[PDB]
């Protein structure tokens, strides 16, 4: 079958064409980030008017991507949620309309699910069961997953997310917002133990996160030393090496817990260089396997929801005629298949 | 000649169809309830009069000013049947469709339409029926503080019918303006009243490609300040 999955929980408008024969078929996005930056943050208002303008017009382009008609599409998948409520409703409604207009069925689309499921899309698909270590702007979460909706959270942040900590880090450095993946680069020019962040959270046993105490270690380390470009690198690398040594040693306590001998990694954050290196070697060194989507879709895209969109459909979800949308959905509530 | 209009971009939800001679409609006040409803209500009409989306020979939306989220749950609403059934898309004005309601329901051919923009404003136009039965005026479609409001109404002259939230805010619009008000007992649109201007537009190939369909907010200021130095 095909389905055509609709991503707009943020300021990523995605779709995408996923044919459980031949793969992806086809895979559209327009990202926002120019219009957001000026204000240092995403601004609910614009990003909902900006999704009206790219849903129709990507949704066009991926049939003509794909060579495909209307009669081609199966099923229609949305992000339901979580994510900003005023952004979601674009995808949602056009989404749920569409496919009663294709007189096929419309599938809500659990955003995090569709992160989660994200490396199924590459080849050497991980198998059950996983730990999944969920990175994202706004998640940091260990789950235990035993098959497709048996979610059952370890652990998670208990203020910054791994994203928004890099972003505010990013932002002391005085890069443009979101500027995460900048700092990334930042750090890769970056002096190995020049500076030494703390890993919080690791001298104490159990599987949660924190990182806003760095983006404080950040600020009073900024502030004392100089603004030359090389310290400037280094405080970014000691910022990148501590994140990753804390979601590895989190990801290791994991692995411990559940027996289990492989890993998932999915969010914008697990696109990180350092992170994707220090976790496949763990894994190498445990002699179990790591598991991660191409780049491009560990942030936010709509290959991952026309995926997880047919693995719903195929477990027996579909939505009734109302839009609903949930910008607050724990992934723990899902049902399982 | 068949037309389906849906509209949310309000308190109200409401479809409407005209097909083979007859016009069905249903409306509703759906406050937060609009995304429940919609749908099944342009199921029910379609159903009803036994008309198939693919049949439509235009699809009318409400295409704001209102309710931001409104006014995109219509837009978006709209271009999903729109695209999914290859349909042109007539956008019709809240406004207007509101002075199309007072002609419906009491003659009123003079409508002073005010919707409550909040944040202490009001969107604002001045309709005036012609004898074709087309609404001039769309050029005065403004969001408007109160006070800018009183001062318009000064330059204007006669009878005229009010519609519209905008008066139910600020009654008091008008005092001192020399006008003779009437009510024109319409606080929100309807779908039925898109029904003529869309059959108007339709006739003059004022449709567009589901891909050219746009909302009309009118306020289009941020409401947050850039960083400084941008
Ligand atoms: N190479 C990178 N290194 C570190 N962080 C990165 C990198 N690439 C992207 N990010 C971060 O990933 C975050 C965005 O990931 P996404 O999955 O697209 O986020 P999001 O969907 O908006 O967050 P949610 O709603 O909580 S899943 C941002 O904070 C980015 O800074
Ligand atoms: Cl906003
Ligand atoms: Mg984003
Ligand atoms: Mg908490
Ligand atoms: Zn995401």
């Amino acid at each position: 079958m095909r389905v055509l999955g609709i991503e707009t929980s943020c300021d990523e408008t995605g779709i995408a064409i996923y044919d459980d024969k031949k793969g992806l078929l086809a895979n559209q996005l327009y990202s926002q980030v120019k219009l957001h930056a000026d204000y240092g943050g995403v601004v609910p208002e614009l990003a909902s008017r900006d999704h009206v303008r790219k849903t129709v017009p990507l949704i066009q382009a991926a049939l003509k991507e794909a060579g495909l008609t209307a009669s081609d599409i199966d099923a229609v998948a949305y992000t339901a949620g979580p994510g900003l409520v005023g952004a979601l409703l674009v995808g949602a409604t056009v989404g749920r309309s569409l496919a009663f207009a294709w007189n096929v069925p419309a599938i809500p689309v659990h955003h995090m699910e569709g992160h989660l499921l994200a490396p199924m899309l590459e080849d050497n698909p991980p198998e059950f069961p996983f730990v999944a270590l969920l990175v994202s702007g706004g998640h940091t979460q260990l789950i235990s997953v035993t098959g497709i909706g048996q979610y059952e959270l370890l652990g998670e942040s208990i203020d910054d997310a791994a994203g928004e900590a890099f972003d505010k880090t990013a932002k002391l450095l005085g890069l443009d917002y979101p500027g995460g993946p900048m700092l990334s680069k930042m750090a890769s020019q970056g002096t190995a133990g020049r500076f030494v962040f703390p890993r919080p959270m690791t001298d104490r046993p159990g599987l949660d996160f924190s990182f806003s105490g760095l983006k404080t270690f950040a600020a009073n380390t900024i502030r004392s030393n100089g603004g030359d470009e090389q310290t400037r690198a280094d405080i970014a690398r000691a910022f990148e090496d501590a994140v990753v040594d804390t979601l590895m040693i989190k990801c290791k306590r994991a692995l411990e817990s559940t027996g289990f001998k492989r890993l998932v990694m999915a969010g914008g954050v697990s696109a990180n260089r350092t992170l994707r290196a220090k976790l496949a070697e763990m894994m190498q060194k445990r002699r179990g396997e790591v598991f991660y989507a191409r780049p491009e879709f560990c942030t936010d895209n709509g290959a991952m929801i026309a995926y997880a969109g047919m693995v719903r459909f195929k477990a027996g979800v579909t939505a009734d005629l109302g839009v609903t949308v949930r910008p607050r959905w724990p992934l723990a509530e899902l049902p399982a298949a | 000649m068949r037309i389906l209009a849906i509209d949310t971009a309000t308190e109200a939800c409401s479809v409407a169809l005209w097909n083979n001679g007859t016009i069905n409609a249903h409306f509703e006040l759906c406050p937060r309830e609009h995304t429940q409803r919609i749908l099944p209500m342009v199921q029910e009409i379609l159903a009803a009069s036994g008309a198939s989306l693919n049949e439509i020979d235009a699809l009318a939306f409400g295409r704001g000013p209102g309710s931001f989220t409104g006014v995109r749950i219509g837009i978006g609403i709209a271009q999903g049947l729109a695209l999914g059934a290859n349909l042109p898309m007539i956008g019709v004005s809240t406004l207007a469709t509101m002075a199309q309601g007072a002609w419906r329901k009491t003659g009123a051919t003079r409508v002073l339409a005010a919707i409550d923009a909040r944040m202490g404003e009001v969107y604002w136009a001045e309709y005036q029926r012609d004898a074709q039965g087309v609404w001039q005026g769309e050029e005065t479609e403004a969001v408007l503080k109160p006070e800018r409001v009183g001062e318009r109404l000064k330059q204007l002259s006669g009878e005229w019918a009010t519609v519209g939230t905008g008066w139910s805010a600020w009654p008091d619009l008008a005092k001192e303006c020399g006008l003779t008000l009437h009510d024109g007992e319409v606080s929100l649109p309807a779908a039925e009243d898109m029904l003529p201007i869309a059959s108007q537009k339709l006739a003059a190939g004022e449709t567009v490609a589901v891909e050219h369909a746009e909302p009309v907010y009118l306020r289009n200021e941020v409401a947050w300040k850039k960083l400084p130095g941008k």
